[PDB]
RNA sequence: GUCGGUCCUAACCCGACCCGUAACUCGGCGUCGGGGAAAGGGAAACGGGUUUAUAUUCCCGUACCGCGGUGGUAGGUGCGGC
RNA sequence: UAGGGGGGCCCGACUGUUUAGUAAAAACACAGGUCCCAGCUAGCCCGAAAGGGUUUGUACUGGGGCCGACGCCUGCCCAGUG
């Protein structure tokens, strides 16, 4: 093992080969869920990936197709509501 | 809990002396009781970090003391400034 | 809020205590009488306060806590928003 | 005040979030009849009633009407969507 | 000789210098050139620990857009909204000049002179009270005791200081005394003079006695300000 | 082309302007700019064979990335679900 | 593979550190106690100056000394040197 496999962000991997080798796979960590602006808390129907695993999907696969895709849907009702109501006079 | 006269000063056992255990063991009880919000009025208040403390039910952050929400001087300019 | 006019109506009448309650019963109709405690979440305020407008229900602000008007029923948790549909023998309408 | 027919509100969960709608009908305690009525790209569909904001906004019709029969009342009443 | 652990720390090496890359920023108010009239409203959005302060701050968001830091007070809550200028009013937590503060206000994050962001009153647990106002001057009783006069024009804000009775529970062991130090570099453990060697102090050698009063004057030069410099008196009471 | 270096910033360093010094290849300096990690952040390749001695680099098989084109389509001017 | 045990006395409270290559200790440090300077263009300090450290700091803070966990206590003297 090279230094920089020594280094506990590779996640490595252990995979028997079609010749019986038992060899080790290296890989890159993947980053964590999308989460809510005003309150932290977790989002849906918002996949998880490296750049080059969401460069290889389309738009519409990338996140949810109602109004205000970065917020949890009970503080979209909230803005939603908030500008209906300043929306009277 | 099955101990007479220690507390959370217990993980010392025999070292550093009475008054530093009891005193240690005095604040520590004090500051590890749920405490009222002064939003809700519930009994689910804990503390983050020092002077910084959270409700667990209805999720309000406040700042006050570092090992109680509230401070006698703190509680003297309520007093004062509601006055005027 | 009187503790004898409200203890009257939950004998004689009929409540019905909650806010996701409160809130529909003044969006679509049915109540008479919208009570709200004074320390009550902004959202549920704001909204039966809008709701109540429009429909022509009356709220009355309870001025204590949500904690103080479950105790003053006979219950061991919050009533921050109340119902009053049904009255009886007491004069709980009278109040606002 | 109440959900009543013809009582003017905008969605405010789903696709059609941020549009005006006129109620036609009334299905159950939860659930009435909503059209956009050609005005704007929604149809003649059942919804929620946590999903809707009401506008003091109103308009003249009967419970349980047509779209062809709508467009009409806000042609007068003075009613865009 | 050999030089003096006080005469090290002048030179700025890293063995006596301040970590401040660790903190969060510096804590001023809002320039006058930029409040001078119009009385902002800001809204609390975090409260935060700080490594370098020992006060909490928070993080305030003005309408404009702009996010500061500020010295948290005693009660402040996240979601709650704040001014800062001359028509706000007496509330914890708002800014305002001290020519519209009335008598018998506890106050903290006082100015020196007006405009300079703050200098007085800082620390966790501490207030001043305003004493007296007159056209000319402002008394306040600072912490120590002292009372100070300043300009009826120098900013302060209302209420405590948060994070209060940090002294109240003891250190107890020697490691957590490390940890404590090392946030800030200070200078840990502190060695003791009368045992030391002559060429590395005034007091040191092989006796380990202070041979002489351990009072120095005021004019002694650097080397030799060790003890009780220009003590007015000493002992119990 | 796919492994590492050539990109980014960290603690830190340097130059210009500016100030000091009898002066300097000396001492400083906020700012402007430039540097600073072959175990931190960071696009894309796996198995089998071949040589005396190289191989995720040659050969066989089967893949992926970026840029640039050609030709069609979704869309612009479309829908299903409270 | 795999502890010999018990009773008295002196020092140091304890975990920790030390004379690379004749001293590992009863010496150092430690939590804690108490005294001193200082309201900030401060106090203490580096430097020939310019500038700078403490300072992204403001008395629940920063600097300077002595004793050294805990318990019971800490008497008299300001003529002399400071
Ligand atoms: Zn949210
Ligand atoms: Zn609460």
């Amino acid at each position: 093992m090279k230094p920089m496999y020594r280094s506990r962000s590779w996640r490595r991997k252990y995979v028997r080969t079609p010749g019986g080798r038992t060899v080790i796979h290296f890989e890159r960590r993947k980053p964590k869920v999308a989460h809510c602006a005003m309150c932290g808390r977790p989002l849906n129907g918002v996949p998880r990936g490296r750049p080059s695993e969401l460069r290889k999907l389309p738009k519409t696969k990338k996140r949810p197709e109602r109004p205000y895709p970065n917020l949890c849907p009970s503080c979209m009702r909230k803005v939603m509501k908030a500008q209906v109501r300043a929306s009277i006079t | 809990g099955r101990t007479t006269k220690v507390g959370s000063a217990g993980r010392f056992g025999p070292r550093y002396g009475l008054k530093i255990r009891r005193r240690v063991a005095a604040v520590e009880a004090r500051m590890k009781q749920k405490h009222v919000c002064p939003v809700c009025g519930r009994k689910a208040v804990r503390r983050i970090s020092t002077g910084i403390w959270q409700c667990q039910k209805c999720g309000a952050t406040f700042a006050g003391g570092a090992y109680l929400p509230t401070t006698p001087a703190g509680k003297v300019a309520k007093r004062v400034t509601a006055s005027k | 809020d009187f503790a004898f006019e409200l203890r009257k109506v939950q004998d004689t009448g009929k409540i019905v205590m909650g806010a996701k309650k409160s809130i529909h019963l003044a969006k679509v109709g049915g109540a008479k009488l919208i009570i709200v405690a004074r320390n009550a979440r902004p959202d549920i305020k704001e909204d039966i306060y809008y709701y109540a407008k429009l429909s022509g229900i009356p709220v009355y602000e309870f001025e204590g806590t949500s904690v103080e008007l479950g105790t003053l029923l006979g219950r061991p948790h919050t009533v921050s928003a109340l119902a009053v549909i049904d009255p009886g023998e007491s004069k709980i309408l009278a109040l606002a | 005040p109440a959900i009543e027919v013809g009582r003017i509100a905008v969605v405010i969960a789903g696709r059609r979030a941020g549009q005006k709608v006129v109620v036609a009908d009334i299905i159950d305690k939860n659930f009435v009849l909503v059209t956009g009525a050609g005005l704007n790209k929604v149809k003649r569909r059942r919804m929620n009633v946590k999903h809707l904001e009401p506008l003091p906004e109103r308009v003249n019709i009967q419970r349980g009407a047509s779209d062809e029969e709508i467009k009409a009342a806000l042609e007068g009443a003075g009613i865009s969507l | 000789g050999k030089s003096l652990i006080q005469q090290r720390r002048g030179k700025g090496t890293t063995t006596f210098r301040a970590p401040s890359h660790r903190y969060r920023g510096a804590v001023r108010y809002v320039p006058l050139n930029l409040v001078q009239e119009r009385t902002l409203r800001g809204v609390v959005e975090e409260i935060l620990h700080d490594p370098g302060r020992t006060a909490p701050v928070a993080r305030v968001k003005f309408e404009d857009g702009t996010k500061k830091l500020i010295i948290a007070p005693e009660g402040v809550l996240v979601g709650q909204e704040i001014y800062i200028g001359p028509e706000a009013p007496i509330a914890i937590g708002n800014t305002l000049p001290l020519a519209k503060i009335p008598e018998g206000t506890y106050v903290y994050d006082i100015e020196g002179v007006p405009g300079d962001g703050g200098k007085y009153v800082r620390a966790g647990g501490t207030y001043a009270l305003v004493v007296s106002r007159e056209k000319d001057k402002v008394i306040v009783q600072l912490p120590s005791g002292e009372l100070k006069a300043f300009n009826p024009m120098c900013r302060a804000t209302i209420g405590v200081v948060a994070g209060g009775g940090r002294l109240e529970k003891p250190i107890v062991k020697a490691g957590k005394a490390y940890y404590i130090a090392k946030a800030r570099n200070r200078f840990w453990p502190k060695p003791r003079g009368v045992k030391m060697n002559a060429v590395n102090h005034p007091h040191g050698g092989k006796e380990h006695h202070i041979g002489r009063p351990s009072t120095v004057s005021r004019r002694a030069p650097p080397g030799r300000k060790v003890g009780h410099i220009a003590a007015r008196r000493t002992g119990r009471r």
